[PDB]
């Protein structure tokens, strides 16, 4: 390992293990799952139920104190059951640590409202339920924070097309800007960068 | 604490997308072909869901091209077949489905080049 | 079997009650924006929109689908109400300036090539 | 009322289709003896029902079932269909 | 057809309806909802000008980049006019003065200039021309303006065979003459008026050019209802909450709207021609700070 | 064969071959893969009509569509006529067949023929290819009858000198000595010597009797010398002869029917009359032309003032005697169902959309239907594939090959008429590769297709 | 080398003119069509072929790195002239 290779560090990856272990001992009731990656970060893999009781935990004990809410978002795929998976990420300034919590839900189940944890959550999940349709219980007040008034549809989701459905122009006519179904007058280039040779052996999929 | 609901999952109507962007498009469900350019498998592992082709016209102006469909570029990419065919019928979308294509095992032999009595003995190596 | 969690309802009774109870309030606040965003439109014509965005999500069964639905339009009402759409956002329900597009088989063969 | 052609949908495995297999490879050559100028299209269903199609002038076309007919019945209403009696 | 003018697209701004259009007067009133109407369909507009580009800024975001050209010309000149109509297949005319100038009178505007735009539209090759007269053009008007009006008309059909003639009555619309020149006064009982709507003859004269069969026809754009003139001023003051141009005007609006039965209209171009009722408010509200006039049919 | 055809921006760059095991393989023609660059040239885009000068001038759909509609309420019954040419899909050609059929005319025809005798195309493995292209794989003993594989269906004899070189297949030519790229017997030129064969004479016949898995395939190019019956007839007899002495192996299908033009089992499985002989015996006033290009009718074989509609998508001999131009859409334009010569239905995508003011050749038909006061059931592309399944269901699998065997009727109707051989040696078409290239509208527009034929003529 | 339009366009150097009947010219009308007047084709056909006495020669564009990437040209066949495939330069052997 010379010097064009990032250096790893096992005391941090023995410690994150360890707490990760020290959790799900803790909380058997909602983790499904633990891992530390490679550069050292600690997922915790939890049922949606224990949105709330897994956050105080983690919040409140004083094993743990991971007192600020450094991000709240969501990733859209397709291809699962559950369509959209909820990421938490917790900072602790006592233990100077990081940590994350994943969840999942679909485009019918409620997920619990996390403000009464953490206040930051609040805007986040609007900006969730903005972006990709997922509507949180008992928010104080869900509505969208980043789409224009009246916008249709979720655009960061995958299946969403980049330019919308609809563009804005000015009519003389009716004196006020106005909506119209999307005309480009150059499409957008659709690039296949893909190449096959595959690049990772150590992700390969069993053939199945 | 359970509605227990026995029906087909729709959610057409919660999506936004403009109602002639529904029913009338056709999706395909496939998993791409090779590239007979090249020798790599490794584009050929997932499936993926692809609309019809619509119009395209150059513009007067520079000469480009131009379309109106807003899913002339969307391509989504799934795990399975039966994910694919569940993700379209609940967005609503007619769909065609082909089978994956594999290329079937075959017998090699480098012996075979240089043989006795058989037309396989090769002229030029 | 198929046991999922609910929104709001229990049942489909439950939902065409809510959705009763947000067409009551969108009904009594059409006049109100008719006239404090100065609208050409008349009241009776602002109520029939609404019945026909109504009427646009009439063959939902499921009950998640319709609180969501419900949800959506409670939202879009409460922007009408304080005012956080402007003019340009409440006529863009009508498509004054969309040219009509025929559904006759002979006016779209004869414009291009879309069915 | 002048019959054009006729069209035997019929199925390769399924049972339903057993007797009317059976009078093609019984009697069709017979019936083609016949009727050395009209077009009797036989043709292959799947997962389907057997039919018999049968088209008169200016394109009006009528199908009958075939759904578990035997070579009789199948040839008997050939016959109909061929004589025009109902 | 010329390939490069088959149309394509879903008839929106970045489409090609195959329209090229030469708009005469298209610094006006009704030359800025026919451009406006022209350009959001993706056709190619060719707007002469004499005036300042500043007083034409205002069309310039009515189509897509480059389908809107501005040209420089004047109606003394035949040549502007050939190199400002070569390339068109339709070419509109809406020149027009409602007053008289010291460098213009009635009879350049509504005859001289008229039939050179015809003769060297025809010339030229141009497949269609429009041309915009009054609905009460007579030749033995009492008044300059429409038998200027009814003159150039014929010359007009004489140079251009197949032009489309469209004659309409007071135009009201939100930069008119009718509705804001009654409002700004701040005798009846005998005159009759047949107000049309603006858009509904931007529309007329749309539908005209895409009609293949009104080549040689004269049509008559006028409103739904028939109003008399004292009952007509009392609705457009109450409209605008309030208590109820040197010699030709006045002599215009006191005659009454004639009455064309044999005429097409805009029936026979698909329109259902808006009544007044509905756009008033629209028209007066800016004159601020329900009991609609009777009608006559 | 199956292939991938690149676009940009709305253009057709290249077409690749794509992959399929049974079919091509990973394989394709020079032609098919070359041929593409006639689609930019001599183009039908905009409708036309006759000017009172005689010439064809530009129009719109409205007029033309008119004027045939007019003709098609005029004249009816066996007075309007149709033929279809080798690009057509099966859409277009039920949509014409109905259209015909509700004004009383049932004069559809193609201008390949095949003989009507006996089964015709009553019975569908009477026209195909039963032992499909993968089954050459396991034959051991092949009989080439009157056609040139090489030229006529290069990836089929791809497939046999495959077969050739790893299964020691044995192969046999009746026919002119061209060259196949492998060795074969050559047993003669002269039809009878199927007689011989058939009768027992020749020492082929004892080659064949002594076979497990023989395979006969006479070519189409043979069935359209006027003999077509009887040499279809003496094929049938061979088989027979050999399925009665080997007797039943199996579900092997000996029996094979090699064609050329892509249109034509779907015109067969639709019901078109094969060959243009009802046109001869009964001139029409009224006359389709669907992207007919063979020049099999000339204005001289119809009656005077003969209204002739034109519907494809290039220019080439059937456009400039044609009243009124429709232009249609060509195979990568289009949604289309075509039926090889196995019997194996498959549909094209669409690649970039028509030029201009064509447009789909079944919503051609179908908007001319409405307007003629004859509207037709279906709008939508999946009613006209439903309407394919009506008439003929096997259209509608677009996957599979397996049928049922009716050989022994089609051999038993077969020996009816007794129409006698001529004394004219078997000339295969395609005799040599310059006459490879430039078989379609598509190839003859083709400037490549052109240069191949200029440094196969003359090289350098 | 520009030449001009039986209109009286100028040609650019891919061959582009507007025809008789486009009405896209009228984008010219009190205006100019840039074209640009040094055609490259023009412009190489005037360099002079080098002569070399090696079978291989290699060219890089002249600059050393702001040239090209460097390439080899085989000078074996005398029927015609190595040309390089980014500069367009000429190399062949000294026949006679
Ligand atoms: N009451 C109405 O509005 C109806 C209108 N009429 C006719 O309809 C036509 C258009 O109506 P409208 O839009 O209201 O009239 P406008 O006064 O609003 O504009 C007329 C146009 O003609 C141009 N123009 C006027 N004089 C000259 C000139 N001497 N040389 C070159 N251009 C000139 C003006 O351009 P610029 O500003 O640069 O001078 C202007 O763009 C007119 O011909 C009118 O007579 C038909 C029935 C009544
Ligand atoms: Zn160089």
């Amino acid at each position: 390992t010379r010097p064009t290779i990032r250096p790893r560090n096992d005391v941090v990856h023995k410690q994150l293990s360890a707490f990760g272990q020290y959790v799900a001992e803790i909380l058997p009731k909602y983790v499904q799952q633990v891992q530390v990656s490679c550069f050292n970060e600690l997922e915790i893999f939890i049922h949606p139920d224990g949105v709330i009781p897994v956050l105080t935990f983690l919040r409140d004990h004083t094993n743990a104190q991971f007192k600020s809410l450094a991000d709240l978002t969501a990733v859209d795929v397709p291809t699962r059951q559950n369509r959209f998976e909820i990421v938490y990420n917790l900072l602790s300034l006592r233990f100077n640590s990081r940590i994350r919590v994943k969840t999942y839900t679909d485009e019918l189940t409620p997920i619990e409202s996390s403000v009464t944890v953490y206040k930051a959550a609040n805007w986040y999940e609007r900006e969730i339920w903005d972006m990709f349709g997922v509507f949180f219980a008992n928010h104080p007040d869900l509505r969208r924070i980043l789409t224009d008034y009246g916008f249709e549809g979720h655009p960061f989701r995958k299946d969403f097309p980049l330019s919308g459905y609809v563009e804005l122009r000015y009519d003389d006519e009716v004196k006020r800007v106005v909506a119209e179904p999307v005309e480009l007058a150059q499409e957008f280039r659709k690039f296949d960068l893909n190449s096959p040779w595959e690049a990772f052996p150590a992700y390969r999929q069993p053939p199945e | 604490q359970l509605i227990a609901v026995d029906e087909k999952l729709d959610i057409t109507t919660l999506t936004g997308v403009p109602e002639e962007h529904i029913k009338t498009r056709k999706v395909r469900i496939f998993v791409p072909a090779r590239n007979n350019m090249q020798s790599g498998v490794n584009n050929t592992k997932k499936w993926k869901m692809e609309f019809d082709t619509r119009e395209r016209w150059e513009n007067p102006l520079m000469g480009w091209s131009s379309t109106a469909d807003p899913l002339s570029n969307l391509v989504l990419t799934f795990s399975t077949k039966e994910d694919a065919v569940a993700f379209a019928e609940k967005n609503g979308w007619s769909f065609d489905v082909e089978e994956r294509k594999v290329p079937k095992p075959k017998s090699k032999s480098y012996g075979a080049n240089f043989s006795w009595n058989k037309r396989t003995r090769v002229s030029t190596k | 079997g198929t046991s999922v969690k609910p929104i709001f309802s229990r049942d489909m009774n439950e939902a065409k009650r809510r959705v009763r109870e947000l067409y009551r309030a969108w009904y009594r606040e059409v006049p109100n924006t008719v006239h404090l965003f100065q609208l050409d439109i008349s009241v009776k014509q602002g109520r029939d929109k609404v019945r026909e965005m109504f009427m646009k999500n009439a063959h939902v069964t499921d009950p998640r689908v319709v609180d969501l639905l419900v949800i959506k339009g409670k939202m879009e009402l409460e922007e009408t109400i304080n005012v956080w759409k402007q003019r340009t956002h409440i006529m863009r329900f009508f498509h004054e300036t969309e040219a009509p597009r025929p559904t006759d088989f002979l006016s779209k063969f004869y414009v291009g090539h879309d069915p | 009322l002048g019959l054009r052609e006729i069209r035997i949908h019929l199925c390769q495995r399924s049972p339903g289709s057993q007797g009317v297999r059976d009078f093609i490879e019984k009697r069709y050559v017979e019936l083609k003896k016949a009727n050395p100028d009209l077009p009797i299209l036989i043709r292959e269903c799947s997962d389907v029902q057997p039919k018999l199609w049968a088209r008169y002038a200016f394109g009006q076309e009528k199908n009958v079932s075939l759904n578990n007919f035997s070579a009789d019945q199948v040839t008997r209403t050939l016959e109909n269909v061929l004589s025009g009696k109902a | 057809l010329h390939h490069a003018l088959i149309p394509h697209g879903k008839g929106g701004r970045s489409s090609v309806s195959g329209i090229v259009a030469t708009v005469f007067g298209a610094t006006g009133f009704l030359g800025r909802y026919v451009v406006n109407h022209l350009g959001r369909m993706g056709s190619q507009v060719i707007v002469p000008y004499r005036c300042e580009p500043y007083d034409t800024m205002h069309l310039r975001p009515m189509g897509d980049l480059g389908q809107i050209i501005f040209m420089e010309w004047n109606g003394k000149d035949k040549d502007s006019i050939r190199k400002v109509v070569e390339h068109s297949n339709v070419v509109i005319n809406l020149v027009g003065r409602e007053w008289e100038t010291k460098n213009f009178d009635f009879e350049d505007v509504f005859v001289k200039i008229p039939h050179a735009i015809a003769q060297v539209s025809k010339e030229a090759g141009v497949e269609k021309l429009i041309h915009i007269s009054h609905l009460n053009a007579d030749i033995k008007s009492p008044s300059r303006y429409l038998r200027s009006k009814a003159v150039g008309e014929k010359e007009v059909r004489a140079a251009f065979p197949e032009a489309t003639i469209i004659k309409p009555s007071d135009i009201f619309g939100r930069e008119d003459r009718f509705l804001n020149y009654f409002a700004s006064m701040r005798l009846g009982k005998e005159t009759v008026k047949q107000p049309v709507y603006i858009v509904d003859v931007s529309k007329g004269i749309i539908n005209a050019i895409k009609d293949p069969d009104a080549k040689g026809k004269t049509f008559a754009f006028v409103g739904p209802n028939r109003y008399l003139l004292f009952d007509l001023v009392q609705y457009i003051f109450a409209v605008a909450y309030r208590p109820f141009t040197t010699r030709d005007k006045v002599e215009r609006v006191h005659m009454s709207d004639m009455t064309l039965p044999h005429l097409p209209g805009l029936e026979d171009l698909g329109i259902q021609a808006t009544p007044l009722e509905l756009k008033a408010i629209e028209v007066l509200r800016r004159h601020r700070t329900v009991k609609p006039a009777k009608t006559v049919n | 064969s199956n292939i991938v055809v690149s676009t940009r921006t709305g253009e057709v760059m290249r077409i690749l071959p794509r992959m399929h095991e049974d079919i091509n393989e990973e394989w394709i023609s020079d032609k098919t893969r070359f041929a593409y660059d006639g689609l930019k040239r001599q183009r039908l885009t905009q409708p036309m009509i006759r000017n009172e000068k005689g010439l064809l001038t530009y129009t719109t759909w409205e007029d033309a569509l008119s004027r045939v509609a007019g003709m098609l309420q005029s004249f009816q019954g066996n007075d309007v006529a149709a033929i279809a040419g080798g690009l057509v899909d099966a859409e277009a050609l039920v949509a014409l067949k109905d259209l015909l059929n509700r004004v009383d005319s049932d004069s559809l025809c193609t201008e390949e023929v095949f003989p009507t005798a006996g089964a015709g195309t009553d019975l569908r493995s009477n026209y195909l290819l039963n032992t499909t292209i993968a089954g050459v794989e396991e034959a051991d003993v092949i009989l080439l009858v009157g056609t040139n594989p090489r030229f006529e269906a290069p990836l089929f004899n791809a497939r046999i000198r495959k077969s050739w070189l790893h299964n020691d297949l044995k192969v046999a030519l009746i026919g002119s000595p061209v060259d196949l790229t492998y060795r074969y017997d050559h047993l003669g030129d002269s039809p009878k010597i199927l007689q011989d064969i058939a009768s027992g004479n020749h020492p082929f016949s004892q080659i064949l009797k002594e076979a497990k898995k023989p395979m006969v395939v006479l070519g189409s190019s043979a069935l359209q010398r006027s003999d077509g019956t009887a040499i279809l007839a003496a094929v049938s007899n061979i088989a027979q002869n050999i399925r009665l002495s080997s007797g039943v192996t199996g579900d092997w299908k000996v029996m094979n029917i090699l064609h050329r033009i892509a249109s034509q089992v779907a015109a067969l499985d639709l019901g078109y009359k094969p060959g243009v002989e009802a046109i001869r015996k009964n001139p029409p006033k009224v006359l389709f032309l669907l992207g007919a290009d063979g020049g099999c009718i000339t204005r001289q074989d119809l009656p005077k003032d003969c209204f002739i509609i034109y519907q494809g998508h290039h220019g080439d001999v059937g456009a400039p005697m044609a009243d009124v131009i429709l232009p249609g859409a060509a195979y990568t334009e289009k949604s289309a169902t075509y039926v090889n010569t196995e019997g194996r239905a498959q549909q094209t995508k669409v690649a970039v959309t028509p030029p201009g003011l064509a447009r789909e050749d079944w919503k051609i038909i179908r908007a001319l239907s409405e307007i003629a006061g004859m509207t037709l059931p279906y709008d939508t592309l999946d009613q006209v594939r439903s309407r394919l399944e009506e008439v003929s269901p096997n259209l509608v699998r677009y996957d599979d090959v397996e049928g049922a065997n009716y050989f022994q009727q089609a051999n038993e109707l077969s020996k009816l008429v007794n129409q006698q051989l001529l004394a004219d040696p078997l000339v295969p078409p395609q005799l040599t590769i310059k006459d490879f290239y430039m078989t379609d509208s598509i190839s003859r527009a083709s400037q490549t297709m052109a240069k191949c034929v200029k440094a196969v003529t003359e090289g350098i | 080398g520009v030449r001009t339009s039986p209109t009286g366009e100028k040609v650019t150097h891919t061959g582009q003119a507007y025809d008789d009947g486009d009405y896209r010219r009228v984008r010219f009308s009190d205006r100019q069509k840039e074209v640009n007047e040094n055609f490259a084709i023009d412009l190489i056909a005037e360099q002079p072929v080098s002569e070399v006495g090696s079978r291989v020669i290699s060219c890089d564009g002249g600059g050393g790195a702001l040239g090209h990437p460097r390439v080899y040209i085989n000078l074996d066949k005398e029927t015609k002239t190595g040309t390089c495939g980014y500069c367009g330069l000429q190399f062949r052997q000294p026949h006679h």
